[PDB]
Parts: C-alpha cells; structure tokens; sequence
DNA sequence: TGGTTGGCGCCCGAACAGGGACTG
DNA sequence: GTCCCTGTTCGGGCGCC
C-alpha cells in the first residue's frame, strides 16, 4: 500500500523549474520490465498518468537488484537535483556490529517497496515526470509522474528516513526496551524476551509498521543466526565480515589499486595489522584510472602480508556496557598505527588502523596523540563513551614530551604495554648552552627573483664556511645553513639561528619529514649527542649573527 | 498572548549549516529527556530534512548535581543575526555572582519566519536510528537576538531590586546575569538569594577587584652569559614593538664579536643602567590602546608549562588591552586540555565583566584535539569564537 | 551492462586562509 | 603589495550499506 503519513513539503530553488530532458533509447528487456513495473505501480496510486498538462520530463532506466532476479526503477533525476531545494540528511553514520548489545533475541527484517510506500508532497509530483515506451505503432508511450518517492532523486533518502522514523516513533515510545538498528528499509529488533514473547513482539511491530502502509514480506524476515545485517553475519555471541575478495591482478591499474586500498579499508575494522601506505602512495600524481602502476618493493611486500592477514579466520563480539572499553594501539612502519578494542583479552570487538599523515613534520609521539583522538572520537560514535588505552609508550617519554611542548596535548586514561617497536623521542634539545660545544653563527638569505641563494655559518673558533644555493628560498637556506653547521660540528654543538621558521620545525623535534632537507637534518640531529639552538632577531647587529648575515647577504642582497 | 517581533538574518547571509559531533550517551540521554520535556510545553517541535538549517547541540552537568544543561552552539546563527551603555563599574566590585536567566526567555515566542534557522539534531549511539530534528517556538539560550527581545521585561523585574540595592550592580549578557556589590561575603551571598526569590515570582564567585596585570618582567642576575644577554636582547627588541621607549644599544654592543654562548660578559655600567631603565618603562601601562567596540577582541593563550598558562587581550597588534597569567595544577596527572578550555573560560568571563564583549580565541592546541574533549570541561552558557594556531616559541619566551 | 540517489570510510590534490619575511 | 610555507576544507576516485 501507500503510507498515510504526512508528506514533506519540498519546493524547488528559487527561479528555478522542473526538467525538462528526453528519454533516451531502451533494450527490448529494459521496457518489457519498465512497463510491468509502471502497469502495477498506477494499479496501486503510486504513479498517476499525465498528458499536455504536464511538459516535464525525465529520463528513467533500470539495473538488476541485489537478488537479481527483479528490476530496480531508477531515474536520472540530475537535472531536477540541482533545481531541487536544499536538504539536510538526518542519516549521520553506519551502524556497526560491535555497538550492539547482547540480546537474548534477535530478528532481522525488511520493509518491503519501501521507497515507493511514502507518499510524495503533492504539489512536486509533476516535477517527477518520465514517459515509458510500450508498444509503438500498436500504443504510444505512456506519460507517468510518480505519486511516491523515485530511486534517483536528491530527497528520497532522508525523507525515507525522517518517514520511518516517525513511523517508528509511537512503538518505540511503548516498548522502550526493545532495540531497534533502523537502517534505510532494515530493520535489527532485539529483546531480552524469550523468543515465543520476542516473536509476538515482533508480529506487534509488522502490525505496527503494516497500520503505517509498511509491509514486513517474509522472505526477507530472518528468524535464526546467522543473521545477514549491513554486511555481517550476526551470531547469537560473536559477528563476522562477509567475505572479502581482494584482486588478482599481475598489472595493477589506478582503479585496481583503489578496489584493492578500499576493500583493505573495509577490511581493517575486524582484521588487525592490515596496512596500506605503501599502496596509496602509487597514487600521488595519478590522473587516469586506468594507468596501469607498477608496484614497488615495499608495495607488493605491503600486499603480500596483508593476504596473510586475510587468510586467517577472524571474527567480533558484541558490546557488554558493563565493563570497560580497551583500546591497545600498536605501531607500524613509516606513520602507520594499527589498533584492537576489547572488552575481554584476546575478544576483539572491533579493529582499525590510522596512518593519515598530518603535517610536513612530525614525530611519533605526534601521531600516537592523533590515533588517540581518532579512537576516542570513533568510540563516542559506536560506543557512546572513551575507550582506556594501551599505548607502547613509556610513561616518561610522555611526560617529557608535554613538558616541552608548546601545544596543549594531553592523551586520557592509559596504562604502558610493551609490544615494540616503542614509541621514543630520538632526539632532545637541550635547555641550556653546552660548556665547550662550538658555538655556531648560522644564517641564510635568498634573491626572490634570481632564487639564487647562500647558506653558512661563522663560529667563534674562527671558522667559517659559505655554501652557494640555486632554486631556493630564504627559508630553505636557513635550514640549509642549520644543516651545514650539524655536518661539520662535532658530537656538540651550539646553534644560535635568526630564523624562528627553522627554530620552530626543530623544537617540535619531528623524526620525519616530507622535505628531504629536513629529514637531513633529523639524521644529523639523532647523531648527536647535545644540541643547544638559540634564537636572535636577524639585522640587529647581534654578533655573531651579524658576521654571518654580511657573508651569505653578500652577491645576493641589496 | 505576546507579539511577536520580526527578526532576520543579515543581508546576503544564509542559514546555519553545521554538522551535529558525535555526542556521548550520557550527553544524549540528557538531551533526550531535556527535548521531551521542551516539546511537551511547546518550547521546540521536531522537523524534518526539509529545512536545509542546522546548529549543533550538546549538554554540560554542573558540578555537584545531577541536572544537566541544554547548550546549543548558536554562534555560527549568531554571526548572520542581524545586530547599552556597559557598566563600568562590574569590574570594580568586591564580589560578582553569575545567575543562569536562560529560562526566562522560554516564555516569549520567536517569529515564525526565524525559526528555521534555530534547528538543532539529536544524534544517536551507534546510529541505531537517524538524527531527530528539532527547531525552536520561543526565543532560545544562547540566541544574540534572545537578551536583545527580552531586554523591556527584563528591566520590568530588576527595577524593584536596583532600586532597592543601588550599590548593586546588575549586568546580564547572552543567558548569564552578572550581580556585583562590595557587600562583605554572606551578606553578599544573601542578596544573591533575596534576587533568586525575586527571578522566582516571574519565573520561571567572582572577585573583580582582585583582577591583576601580569607585566613583562626582566630577569635579573649577578653573573651574565653571551646566552643570557642574546636571550635579553631579543626580548627587549620584541619588547620595543609594545613600548617604545625600551633601547638596547649597550646591551647589544657587549654581544660584538663571534663569541661562546657560555662566556661570561660583565655589564658594563652604561649596559647595567640601561637595563634598570627598561624594567622601569615596562611597569608603564601601553599608551595609546583605545577599545573598539566595533572591532572583535582577540585573546591568544600561551603554555608556559607546569600549569602556567599566559594570555594577552588586543584588538590591534602590540596594542595589548590586558595581559594577565592563569597558573594551575602543577602536578603528574595535568591534564593540558582542561586546563586550556578553563583558561578560555575564565578570559572569556573577564572580557564580559569588563568590556561586554566575547573575544575571538588564537587556540595553542591541534583543531581534532580541542573538538575531541573541549566540551567535557565547558561549564559556561556562552561559546566564545576561536581559531587554532601554530603558536612561535617566541611569544612563549616573551611573557616569561 | 552501460546511465541515479543518500550516508559513512580512506587518500589524494586543488583551493583556499593566516602568518612571517622580503625590496629599495 | 608578493613569496613562502604552513594549516584546513572540499570534491574527486574507490570501498561499504
Ligand atoms: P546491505 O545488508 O546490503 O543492505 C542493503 C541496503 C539496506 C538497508 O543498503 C541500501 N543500499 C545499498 N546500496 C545502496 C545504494 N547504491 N544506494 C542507496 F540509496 N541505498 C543502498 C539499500 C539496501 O536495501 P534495499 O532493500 O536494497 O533498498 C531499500 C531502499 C530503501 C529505503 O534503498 C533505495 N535504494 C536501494 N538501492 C538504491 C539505488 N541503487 N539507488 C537509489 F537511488 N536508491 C536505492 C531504494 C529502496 O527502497
Ligand atoms: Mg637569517
């Protein structure tokens, strides 16, 4: 049938007007489909016929269904999208299966046509005309406007779902305590009933829905475990994926390697360790999907133990709010974090991974703070609350890292484990000038229009040195000069530099970099065994800041 | 009952279109029971997706109750809001109560045409369903244009009380009421209470004068090292941007040379009076800094580390209206974010008792750390505006 | 088959904003 | 003013429902 709920008013842009495109040629199988379809849904009031009055047009088709036997309906409405109003979509995420909570029973069903069982706002409905063809020469093609919400158009979805919320609404309200995961037409109810008194409560529902023009068909009702939901198999006590198929390529195109990174992706939440780094990085630059990739060393040894991490049989169990959420991060290679949420050792309730790279420099620390965040906002969402963490990192590398730090940082409730590799500061600067470390002068200056540049530095050993730079900027010679004093400086070294750009890069004391120049430096830094770098403000006549200024400004300035 | 007075954004301006963060479960419960209770008295009706507007919503819980708070974050709606003398003397009294008012506007109703850009949506755990949408019927907390409304009946209720309490100086702002009087503590403390019976048949601690300056200061030392001085030289010459009477010429020429960082300089006499002169001109107040109430107040925070937290008030550079510090827990178990978004409250409070104004924030801290946990430490009716930098360690260096 | 819509995820690059330093 | 180098957001491809 067609709901009796109230329609959602929708108007169209301001200035704007219906579509107004043709229908463009069909396969003998599309009609015979489109008009078996159009022939029962004007039976039902669901689509009405127009004439003349109507001078709106929409090209429509049609692709198989998931079960692939019966035809999908849909509508190219692109053109009335744009002149549509805006929405705001009511759907703000997927459900996951590690949220749910343990239920004695469970039912997975399907509102049947669900689209084409809530009623479209009245004044609308000739915006949504198409014609479909029939049998020419013996009848013309039928002219119809959709009386209900079309696959294809920009507010079905969220006015499906703001509908079947609203219809879902009085049930909830008397049986507070029967859960129910409403995802577009699906529909997970759990009780804590046994399951004779859970299936009444169920026929209640589909009486309930069926009251509001919302069929429940019974191919669709699933009774017994496992349950097909969202992608899962849903056991009475723990839950898997479906299975996943990775590609079988042996020339890997810029499509292939999205499929491949995307299906990894989707792979990650319940399987630990996967990685995909080394694969996403064949994509920088690319412009084609169909550029064909050749895949590095460490990409295909990246693909090769992510099979492995696939072949293995895993699975998930279900949310207990009365003990405590864990999440356990552990550290891959090149800014790569995988991590596993438990409630029980060794009973995933889910996993994931984080390797998005923020910034031109950062540390490790750094990044474990950000995978933090990152868990602790993707648990509010599934769980409702933060997770305690498991991090390995020392608890003194912590303090010392918010104790120099300029930033507020802070990482909640968390308790040390030790899974190398650790997560350290490869590095310190220190906090005083070093008693018999040189002491070095360092400065830089480009020509903005010849790029010509000069790095160097002046110590008060008596030793100076001068270095000629092409392609530069005065940033980067002031950071070549920092480089060129830690290269010819022994095991101690001060620095005294006028660049609070480079000052500022190096206090964040980063282990990588995207700059080669910077990461240099980073080695240079690691070697050593104290650092000390000051800050002058340059052309001040600050000696010896001042010597090395006239030294590299000499040829390129003024 | 009430007229109602046509209210309309600013020329050009659409509505609010902000994504609602997730929310945790005991923040949703609140919310819900909240929303229900509101809808049941007419103060807000669900809506559906097709009002294009949206603002997100979020709850606090005071500290020793288990009532909670509604708080909307209506400064995006506040923006494209189409737009009193400020009472100088609030920063001069012994004590200054704040008193929550928001409920008192829920009994005047919002222009039909506005309310569609007060809607708001209800998240759910683990989207176990849509977010439920609702949109305000009366002047809503946290609205520019709710104090604005209701500023005539307001002034109906306080007038039996001012005129009773002419030492008593009443100021309200967004939601908040700020009540100062140099009453002694208790006697104080039961004028708050005569006006709390007083909000009630209508229905339905701050120490001002205690507010100091943190000036720069110079450090002093017997023994001085090319560091030492470099490190007094920079400060200085930043330090000359704010007050241009500071000099450093015989300071700087101690420094000619290329000389060891721990070499030993003595201050010649020249260098040493130099000095005693530039610690006298940075007790002198910033001359020249005139507040423009049509210029929006920035405020950046610096982590001085060990809970010491320093702050500068201006609307032009180097042009400081106030600078101040906020020192805290100085312990193993500091949590940097609180302390951070106590520090933005405590700046914001100040700037409303003594400008009426709310500053805009320059945030020392990453944009996904102060969205992840900024509201499990907010306890204020308002929400200041802020931005987020990449702090120099200069500024650091400069206010000690 | 190909040709639609909405949600979320990831990673990429384009297109911005904000602050510091530069030229004669 | 411009150049440089940060930062964030948005929209593209793919993944999932
Ligand atoms: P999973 O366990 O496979 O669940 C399938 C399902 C649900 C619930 O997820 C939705 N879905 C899957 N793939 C979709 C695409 N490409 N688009 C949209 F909008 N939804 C998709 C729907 C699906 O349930 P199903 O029973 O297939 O259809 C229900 C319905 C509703 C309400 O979704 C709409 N719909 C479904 N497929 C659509 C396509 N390809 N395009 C549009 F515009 N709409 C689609 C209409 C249905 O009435
Ligand atoms: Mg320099």
């Amino acid at each position: 049938p067609i709901s009796p709920i109230e329609t959602v008013p929708v108007k169209l842009k301001p200035g704007m007007d219906g579509p107004k495109v043709k229908q463009w040629p069909l396969t003998e199988e599309k009609i015979k489909a489109l008009v078996e379809i159009c022939t029962e849904m004007e039976k039902e009031g669901k689509i009405s016929k127009i004439g003349p009055e109507n001078p709106y047009n929409t090209p429509v088709f049609a692709i198989k269904k998931k079960d692939s036997t019966k035809w999908r309906k849909l509508v190219d409405f692109r053109e009335l999208n744009k002149r549509t109003q805006d929405f705001w979509e009511v759907q703000l995420g997927i459900p996951h299966p590690a949220g749910l909570k343990k239920k004695k029973s469970v039912t997975v069903l399907d509102v049947g046509d669900a689209y084409f069982s809530v009623p479209l706002d009245e004044d609308f409905r000739k915006y949504t005309a198409f014609t479909i063809p029939s049998i020419n020469n013996e009848t013309p093609g039928i002219r119809y406007q959709y009386n209900v919400l079309p696959q294809g158009w920009k507010g079905s979805p969220a006015i499906f779902q703001s509908s079947m919320t609203k219809i879902l609404e009085p049930f909830r309200k008397q049986n507070p305590d029967i859960v129910i995961y409403q995802y577009m037409d699906d529909l997970y109810v759990g009780s804590d009933l046994e399951i004779g008194q859970h299936r009444t409560k169920i026929e209640e529902l589909r009486q309930h829905l069926l009251r509001w023009g919302l069929t429940t068909p019974d191919k669709k009702h699933q009774k017994e475990p496992p349950f097909l939901w969202m992608g899962y198999e849903l056991h009475p006590d723990k839950w898997t994926v479906q299975p996943i198929v990775l590609p079988e390529k042996d020339s890997w195109t810029v499509n292939d390697i999205c499929k491949l990174v995307g299906k990894l992706n989707w792979a990650s939440q319940i399987y630990p360790g996967i990685k995909v780094r080394q694969l996403s990085k064949l994509l920088r630059g690319t412009k084609a999907l169909t550029e064909v990739i050749p895949l590095t060393e460490e990409a295909e040894l990246e693909l090769a133990e992510n099979r492995e991490i696939l072949k293995e049989p895993v699975h998930g169990v279900y949310y207990d709010p009365s003990k405590d959420l864990i999440a356990e991060i552990q550290k891959q290679g090149q800014g790569q974090w995988t991590y596993q949420i438990y409630q029980e050792p060794f009973k995933n309730l889910k996993t994931g991974k984080y390797a998005r790279m923020r910034g031109a420099h950062t540390n490790d620390v750094k990044q474990l703070t950000e995978a933090v965040q990152k868990i602790t906002t993707e648990s509010i969402v599934i769980w409702g609350k933060t997770p305690k963490f498991k991090l390995p990192i020392q608890k003194e590398t912590w303090e010392t890292w918010w104790t120099e730090y300029w930033q507020a940082t802070w990482i909640p409730e968390w308790e040390f484990v030790n899974t190398p590799p650790l997560v350290k500061l490869w590095y310190q600067l220190e906090k005083e000038p070093i008693v018999g470390a040189e002491t070095f002068y360092v400065d830089g200056a480009a020509n903005r229009e010849t790029k010509l540049g000069k790095a160097g530095y002046v110590t008060n050993r008596g030793r100076q040195k001068v270095v000629t730079l092409t392609d530069t900027t005065n940033q980067k010679t002031e950071l070549q000069a920092i480089y060129l004093a830690l290269q010819d400086s022994g095991l101690e070294v001060n620095i005294v530099t006028d660049s609070q750009y480079a000052l500022g890069i190096i206090q964040a004391q980063p282990d990588q970099s995207e700059s080669e120049l910077v990461n240099q430096i980073i080695e240079q830094l690691i070697k050593k065994e104290k650092v000390y770098l000051a800050w002058v403000p340059a052309h001040k006549g600050i000696g010896g800041n001042e010597q090395v200024d006239k030294l590299v400004s000499a040829g390129i300035r003024k | 009952p009430i007229e109602t007075v046509p209210v309309k954004l600013k020329p050009g301006m659409d509505g609010p279109k902000v994504k609602q963060w997730p929310l945790t479960e005991e923040k949703i419960k609140a919310l819900v029971e909240i929303c229900t209770e509101m809808e049941k008295e007419g103060k807000i009706s669900k809506i559906g997706p097709e009002n294009p507007y949206n603002t997100p919503v979020f709850a606090i819980k005071k500290k020793d109750s288990t009532k909670w708070r509604k708080l909307v974050d209506f400064r995006e709606l506040n923006k494209r809001t189409q737009d009193i003398p400020h009472p100088a003397g609030l920063k001069k009294k012994k004590s200054v109560t704040v008193l929550d008012v928001g409920d008192a506007y829920f009994s005047v109703p919002l222009d039909e045409d506005f309310r569609k850009y007060t809607a708001f949506t209800i998240p759910s755990i683990n989207n176990e369903t849509p977010g439920i949408r609702y949109q305000y019927n009366v002047l809503p907390q946290g609205w520019k244009g709710s104090p604005a409304i209701f500023q005539s009946s307001m002034t109906k209720i306080l007038e039996p009380f001012r005129k009773q309490n002419p030492d008593i100086v009443i100021y309200q702002y967004m939601d908040d009421l700020y009540v100062g009087s140099d009453l002694e503590i208790g006697q104080h403390r039961t004028k708050i209470e005569e006006l709390r019976q007083h909000l009630l048949r209508w229905g339905l601690e701050l120490h001002p004068d205690k507010w100091t300056v943190q000036p720069i200061v110079l450090p002093e030392k017997d023994s001085w090292t090319v560091n030492d001085i470099q490190k007094l030289v920079g400060k200085l010459n930043w330090a000359s941007q704010i007050y241009p009477g500071i000099k450093v010429r015989q300071l700087s020429k101690l420094l000619r040379g290329t000389k060891a960082l721990t070499e030993v300089i003595p201050l010649t006499e020249e260098a040493e009076l130099e000095l005693a002169e530039n610690r006298e001109i940075l007790k002198e107040p910033v001359h020249g800094v005139y507040y423009d109430p049509s210029k929006d107040l920035i405020a950046e925070i610096q982590k001085q580390g060990q809970g010491q937290w320093t702050y500068q008030i201006y609307q032009e550079p180097f042009k400081n209206l106030k600078t101040g510090k906020y020192a805290r827990m100085r312990g193993a178990h500091t949590n940097d974010v609180k302390q951070l978004t106590e520090a933005v409250q405590k700046i914001t409070t100040e700037s409303i008792v003594i400008w009426g104004k709310t500053p805009k924030f320059k945030l020392p801290i990453q944009k996904e750390t102060w969205e992840t946990w900024w509201t499990e430490y907010w306890q204020a009716t308002w929400i200041p505006e802020w931005e987020f930098v990449n702090t120099p360690p200069l500024v650091k260096l400069w206010y000690q």
